[PDB]
RNA sequence: CCCUGGUGGUUAAAGAAAAGAGGAAACACCUGUUAUCAUUCCGAACACAGAAGUUAAGCUCUUAUUCGCUGAUGGUACUGCGAGUUCGCGGGAGAGUAGGUUAUUGCCAGGG
């Protein structure tokens, strides 16, 4: 058995022929869809403290289920104090199967156990499709627990999308049911 | 658009590479040189004194009726070996053509190999 | 009519040495393009250059008669020496006498304006206006007197009063050559 | 004054300076023109007594542009010594002009104040002028 | 105030040996150069210091390709 | 892949306390409690209090208590002078 | 032979952008990660296994040359030599102008 995501079950029967009608594209897979989902952390102050940029790299492999990769420094500055090729961020991509999943748990889980959450700002696209939002207590999952957190860290999230411009992927994620605040 | 674009060019740039660490191939030692198609394999032996393609094979030919598995190309090898004998060539320089030699052409050269082929 | 006709004859000279012994000899060498044809190589003389067009702009049109042919040109080019008012070279781009074309051509702006006279805002907006005509009959430059025009006044493109066979061509005809605020 | 404000290099070598002028020859800015008849530099500091001169005889009328920039450094040695040590350190700045530079440019006032302030101007530069109305407008 | 300056190396006498269309025979040196100022065509080949010199008996011959010149023997 | 460095991925049915949907969703996260799933299949159950469409956001939404009606408020008690 | 794909030769960009056209075969998209294989996480790439669907993109062709690239003929600068002196003989740009340009071709495989 190919085990199957519900996320990708509804879009493969539903969201390509709303699509389809909504935006009367000739050909099917015009339609657009998801090709990643980076989640990106920057703990600039692991130049001081290894323990914060462990104790992320942790949460992230609790939070999505692979492990990270810890980013360097691109360019030596001092403004941060910055010598180039430290540990500064780190990141997980999540791809097919995994990233529908993860985008399923976000948007039915996470997303309701924000303080205030009333909503995303719909608004927060890059002009080409791409969506990147932060959320800033990783608590709100409830897949890592409390006493463990040796400080309080919030995380940016990029979705990519195939599509052309930013109404055909506000249009996808609302089909999806993403809330955005409007 | 751009990353198929890119692709595409990050493999050109390693089939360029390929081909002048791997230098011409002459009459006495030709170059052979493949292509993986998404539903075929294509192999040619080139004289570059001439620009002549002096054998071929392919999955496509009907008679062959291989496939495009482990064991098909190790067939197709075999025949192409038995194919390059009766013109008399047996020294070869593998030129692997922007790929990375392994499974498919791992199992295809090997298979020139056993028969009496310098690659 | 005269005045806007040239007498050429060709050279063949063809050297640094030569144009500058043709141009002791008081002429001025020049050549002629354009309609795809080759280019003739003829010269002028500059007394008669100087005499008729001392006033010449990027829009004015001409006639160039080497006795056998007629030909209608712009002055595409002249290469002038500043220090000894020195002509030396001409080059005349050649257009059909009797096709429509475009060119931008400036104006003139004369008259004192009532509202600049009382407290206007001269801003001219637009220094050239695009004109449509034969080749002959292009406006060398399109006068406007101002006197009329009082306090927080611009001047439509239409109310330009314009020589016989120019027309307008601008796409915005509403748009303001010169506004008095 | 008018100078440079960076240089990659303090001090540079003496060129001979010749030929006409085939850039920088023709009106472009303004109506009427103060053209140079020699080949020679023009410091900066005589460059600003004659744009006094020009602005100053121009009640408001118009506007000048100075199209000349020095950006070339003088050296000269220490008063009283030899030959010796070598390229002793800037002085002042000296910008380049050649026979047919258009030097100076003036808008808005009537032809003959503007020939007027030009003299006044040319009465004050080390090279031959000549005042130059447009030549093919009026 | 002495000149803080006046330092210069000696001249390396780089540049081309063998003009194009001259003979030479195995190994000649043809070009001294730092960098690839001119780079390798056939039967010629390139020293650790970028040296260009002759493989076999022949002709030297320049060509250029999208502005960059080649060597060779032919 | 390699496979040793990622944390055991597991079938999980979240279910909610208020509208008792239940989710179907990967998570890392073992849960003491099996619950069977509509499939017949056998899933970690994890109670969670709050979820998608008992949102706080989509469905019941923020009740304005005492902002407009400052007027009616202070007229009911406080204009009979 | 032509189309398609592969691989060279001759160099001027054989460059990108936008619009339109197709897809039999071929190419590509595309599908799954299970086996060997790969990533400083990710089947994205690489790798293996295949044929559900499509010209959408890549690709080929057609466009106003939209950007780029290329660019004469004359003239000028400059220059070798000269008992002609700003002159005598020879060589001759760069920039600009009129334009031009969305390659051509060899032999291998498939079928027209």
């Amino acid at each position: 058995m190919n085990y199957v995501p519900e996320l990708k079950k509804y879009y493969k029967d539903s969201v390509i022929k709303e699509l389809v009608k909504e935006f009367e594209y000739k050909s099917i897979m015009q339609v657009p869809k998801l090709e990643k989902i980076v989640i990106s952390v920057g703990v600039g102050e692991a130049v001081r403290n290894k323990k914060l940029l462990d104790s992320a790299v942790l949460e992230l492999a609790q939070i999505t289920g692979q492990k990270a990769v810890k980013t360097k420094a691109k360019k030596a500055i001092a403004g941060f104090k910055i010598r180039q090729g430290q540990e500064i961020g780190a990141k997980v991509t999540l791809r097919g199967n995994a990233m529908y999943e993860f985008l399923y748990k976000l948007i039915h889980l996470a997303l309701p156990r924000v303080k205030d959450f009333r909503g995303i700002n719909g608004d927060a696209f890059d002009g080409n499709g791409n969506y990147s939002f932060g959320i800033t207590e990783q608590i709100i999952f409830s897949e890592i627990d409390y006493d463990k957190i040796e400080r309080i860290s919030g995380l940016n999230i990029t979705i990519v999308t195939t599509a052309s411009n930013d109404k055909e992927s506000k249009a996808l994620l609302l089909k999806f049911g993403m809330p955005f605040s409007n | 658009m751009k990353k198929i674009k890119e692709a595409e060019q990050r493999k050109l740039r390693r089939k360029k590479r390929i081909k002048d660490k791997i230098g011409r191939g002459v009459a006495s030692r030709p170059r052979i040189t493949v292509f993986k198609s998404n539903r075929y394999f294509y192999a040619q032996v080139i004289d570059d004194s001439k620009g002549h393609t002096i054998a071929s094979i392919s999955t496509i030919e009907k008679s062959l009726n291989l496939g495009k598995n482990i064991d098909d190309v190790k067939k197709l090898g075999e025949v192409l070996a038995k194919r390059l004998k009766e013109k008399n060539i047996n020294n070869l320089i593998f030129d692997r053509n922007g790929y990375k030699y392994h499974g498919l052409i791992a199992s295809f050269a090997t298979s020139l190999r056993e028969f009496g082929i310098n690659i | 009519e005269n005045s806007r006709v040239l007498s050429c004859q060709y050279r063949s000279s063809f050297g640094s040495s030569n144009a500058r012994r043709i141009r002791a000899k008081s002429e001025i060498p020049a050549v002629v393009y354009g309609q795809g044809k080759d280019v003739s190589h003829l010269r002028i003389k500059s007394s008669e250059f100087n005499k008729k067009f001392a006033k010449f702009t990027d829009n004015t049109v001409l006639i160039l008669d080497d006795g056998k042919l007629e030909r209608c040109v712009f002055v595409k080019d002249a290469a002038e020496n500043i220090a000894s008012k020195l002509i030396y070279h001409i080059d005349f781009y050649e257009v059909d006498r009797n096709v429509e074309l475009e060119k931008y051509v400036p104006i003139k702006l004369i008259g004192a304006s009532i509202g600049v006279k009382e407290g206007g805002i001269l801003t001219v907006l637009k220094e050239q206006v695009k004109v449509r005509s034969l080749p002959l009959d292009l406006p060398e430059f399109i006068e406007l007197d101002l006197t009329p025009v009082n306090k927080g006044d611009s001047v439509l493109l239409k109310d330009l009063v314009l020589p016989s066979n120019v027309r307008l061509a601008e796409n915005d005809e509403n748009l303001e050559v010169v506004i008095i605020k | 004054m008018l100078s440079p404000k960076k240089v990659k290099y303090r001090k540079k070598q003496r060129g001979r300076l010749s030929g006409e002028a085939q850039k920088g020859n023709k009106i472009s800015f303004g109506e009427y023109g103060l053209v140079s008849l020699e080949t020679n530099f023009i410091t900066a500091r005589q460059i600003e007594a004659a744009r006094i001169a020009m602005t100053r005889k121009i009640k408001r009328g118009g506007r000048v542009w100075i199209r000349i920039f020095p950006d070339i450094p003088y050296t000269k040695k220490p008063a009283e010594t030899r030959m010796g040590k070598g390229k002793g350190g800037v002085d002042h700045w000296n910008a380049p002009v050649k026979l047919g530079t258009v030097m100076f440019e003036m808008s808005g006032v009537v032809e003959e104040l503007a020939q007027e302030a030009m003299s006044l101007a040319s009465s004050k530069l080390p090279v031959k002028t000549m005042f130059v109305v447009r030549r093919d407008l009026r | 105030g002495s000149s803080k300056n006046g330092r210069d190396s000696i001249s390396k006498r780089l540049g081309v040996k063998r003009s194009g269309g001259q003979f030479v025979k195995a190994g000649e040196i043809i070009v001294r150069q730092r960098g690839t100022k001119f780079h390798k065509g056939k039967n010629v080949g390139l020293g650790r210091d970028y040296t260009i010199f002759a493989l076999s008996s022949g002709k030297v011959e320049f060509k250029t390709l999208k502005g960059r010149k080649y060597v060779s023997i032919v | 892949m390699r496979k040793d460095i990622h944390p055991k991925n597991n079938l999980v049915v979240f279910k909610d306390g208020s509208n008792g949907a239940m989710f179907l969703t990967k998570s890392t996260l073992n849960s003491k409690e099996t619950i069977k799933y509509i499939d017949g299949k056998e899933y970690p159950l994890v109670t969670v209090e709050i979820t998608s469409k008992s949102h706080p956001f989509y469905t019941g939404q923020q009740k304005f208590v005492d902002a407009a009606g400052r007027i009616d408020k202070f007229n009911k008690r406080y204009k009979k002078s």
